[PDB]
DNA sequence: CTCAATTGGTCGTAGACAGCTCTAGCACCGCTTAAACGCACGTACGCGCTGTCC
DNA sequence: AGCGCGTACGTGCGTTTAAGCGGTGCTAGAGCTGTCTACGACCAATTGAG
């Protein structure tokens, strides 16, 4: 799964990030950091979901998790 | 069925007041609704804390004022203070 | 109507409702929701103005999240207000650093 | 002919900063999400919108991280960003302890 | 023009002028004597590490 | 003038933890600040959780999930064990 | 009384001591000026917030509480002073 | 005579101040500075000495943290210590202005 | 199409708000000397590169 | 990135400053308390905006 974040996808992102030249070691680092990130975000989201007694993680759960993380996202309801 | 409320219509009205030309995509409309809710949150939260800091029960227009002056950048706060004073004076000019 | 009474588009009534229900305080003086609605309409006007101007710059009949992101990040004050905010489909500003470009 | 190595890179940066659509393939990200969440709770469901929101936040976070890292590299006077750059970046952000 | 005055004794000949031009286009990146000596010193059979020793060798 | 402080409670705690150890005035002060801080953070998070669930009666469950959100996982686990133990005792009482 | 140039009350050795607690071995002579700059901007922000709180209180005294609230609003919560 | 080699005393100093916790800025200068800046916002403001000391504690801890980040920026090519470019970098990574 | 916004009215109390003081924050002198300044000095680490590696 | 270059800023020291103490005066407005009612909450009856 994790390797589903393909080398080209990470290149594309870093290019959006303005990275001109990339050490190949950046790919596994990016995967690790993204994993950690998701971990935290999803844990918070599920913790809202668990509190709501839901099985479905909703977009609001993700928004509220990000709002906690200091990552406030507009686009899915406030 | 679920009659989920939003500021959509007011965002469109204000857009047509600034730009009668063009419209707004539903995605950008959702982003505007989000932004509205966020700013409302931040301001009402600030005013809440200002009240508690003063032990006051009532969030007045003055609490909102000082909250805006803390929260927004100085110029943006300035203009927001102008707008709020104008609006409150207009409201108190009607009944 | 009260927004009428104040010249506002934003719903003074629903702002008062949300301030009451949001437990922000025991009581919310009737001047407070008028003022907040006015601020929430000066904001939003600010950004929708900038986004419509960007749409003209980008030659578009509709504001799309690109235009909002552009407006927010180009205006230094909105970028101060929204520096900890991310926007769906917004992308990022053109950013290439001087040592990356060729001489 | 041959484009001198690094000349398409800037072109691609220009494209991908022009573009705004999401850059990770949707299903592989979604599956990574379902995997990570399974570790916390079994038989979970995701709204498609919730997955897209996660992907948005993840990508925009990563873009900002890459930006910062790039700046670290430039401070290294390096064109090539490296793991040590990401480490320094996050460290200054105080993400990693 | 101080060069070529040594190489083309009358500029009135266009043919040698237009013949020598491409050697100037090989060198126009260099004007001062000091970078020229750095150039030659760096081609030395025993090039000194410091630039100054390379100049002195080439000098 | 009737300034509430956690001084006595924190004392009691410390007498559990290191009765031979005193707390300086300023250290006590800091602990008071910390206690108030974490109180406000947890309660505010519980409030937002309550809003999200349209629940106007913050229960122990809202505090529990708030604590799981705020505290890092091991500290959270211990805090949960303590909270549920205390609620259990209070329920039996 | 008009107050001016008190930025210079941040003496080079003071910034040095701070850099020492900060783990800086060797300090560029340029840092001292930039450091005064950064400090000024920071103080500006915190003071602006604390002043705004005093104005809301209608108080003519800036209290420790107002600074604490300013710093918490800044996301830099300070313990030791109340709040 | 006797002379410590360069940075020997500096290390001893760092050890010293990381052992101790007092205020490193001289108080009264700081207080005057605060008064000056506040005067720009509003004349005739009285400062509780405690409120001053609080601003000082905050300023010192903030600048010390900043110096920490700056010294972390030193790291590449075994480069040593701190220059204003480092400060600017660290601040921008924080997202400070 | 409909229930959230709306109004005139009462209630009763939040907080206006005015007085009252005395906290502690204002100035102020003035002596001590830690710390600031400034100057010398030098050596080490900030600048440089082309060696060289992919 | 090894190694050269070199002058920046560390260690020192001698002089100058004013930070600190602290001792003393003053005062103003922080905060307290007491009086009133403007006000926002609740309400029933009303309307049409979303």
């Amino acid at each position: 799964n994790i390797q589903g974040i393909t080398k080209p996808a990470i290149r594309r992102l870093a290019r959006r990030g303005g990275v001109k030249r990339i050490s190949g070691l950046i790919y596994e680092e990016t995967r690790g950091v993204l994993k950690v990130f998701l971990e935290n975000v999803i844990r918070d989201a599920v913790t809202y979901t668990e509190h709501a007694k839901r099985k479905t993680v909703t977009a609001m759960d993700v928004v509220y998790a990000l709002k906690r993380q200091g990552r406030t996202l507009y686009g899915f309801g406030g | 069925k679920t009659r989920k409320e939003s500021y959509a219509i007011y965002v469109y009205k204000v857009l047509k007041q600034v730009h009668p030309d063009t419209g707004i995509s539903s995605k950008a409309m959702s982003i505007m609704n989000s932004f509205v809710n966020d700013v409302f949150e931040r301001i009402a939260g600030e005013a809440s804390r200002l009240a508690h800091y003063n032990k006051r029960s009532t969030i007045t227009s003055r609490e909102i004022q000082t909250a805006v002056r803390l929260l927004l950048p100085g110029e943006l706060a300035k203009h927001a203070v102008s707008e709020g004073t104008k609006a409150v004076t207009k409201y108190t000019s009607a009944k | 109507t009260r927004s009428s009474r104040a010249g506002l588009q934003f719903p003074v009534g629903r702002v008062h409702r949300l301030l009451r229900k949001g437990n922000y305080a025991e009581r919310v003086g009737a001047g407070a929701p008028v003022y907040l609605a006015a601020v929430l309409e000066y904001l939003t006007a600010e950004i929708l103005e900038l986004a419509g101007n960007a749409a003209r710059d980008n030659k578009k009949t509709r504001i799309i999240p690109r235009h909002l992101q552009l407006a927010v990040r180009n205006d230094e004050e909105l970028n101060k207000l929204l520096g900890r905010v991310t926007i769906a489909q917004g992308g990022v500003l053109p950013n290439i650093q001087s040592v990356l470009l060729p001489k | 002919h041959r484009y001198r190595p690094g000349t398409v890179a800037l072109r691609e940066i220009r494209r991908y900063q022009k573009s705004t659509e999401l850059l990770i393939r949707k299903l592989p990200f979604q599956r990574l999400v379902r995997e990570i969440a399974q570790d916390f709770k079994t038989d979970l469901r995701f709204q498609s919108s919730a997955v897209m929101a996660l992907q948005e936040a993840s990508e925009a976070y990563l873009v900002a991280l890459f930006e910062d890292t790039n700046l670290c590299a430039i401070h290294a006077k390096r064109v090539t960003i490296m793991p040590k750059d990401i480490q320094l970046a996050r460290r200054i952000r105080g993400e990693r302890a | 023009r101080d060069i070529l005055e040594h190489i083309i004794y009358d500029f009135e000949d266009p043919e040698m002028m237009e013949m020598v031009k491409p050697s100037l286009d090989e060198a126009f990146v260099i004007q001062e004597q000091n970078v020229a000596l750095n150039f030659i010193g760096s081609r030395g059979a025993k090039p000194g590490v410091t630039k100054e020793k390379r100049i002195k060798y080439a000098k």
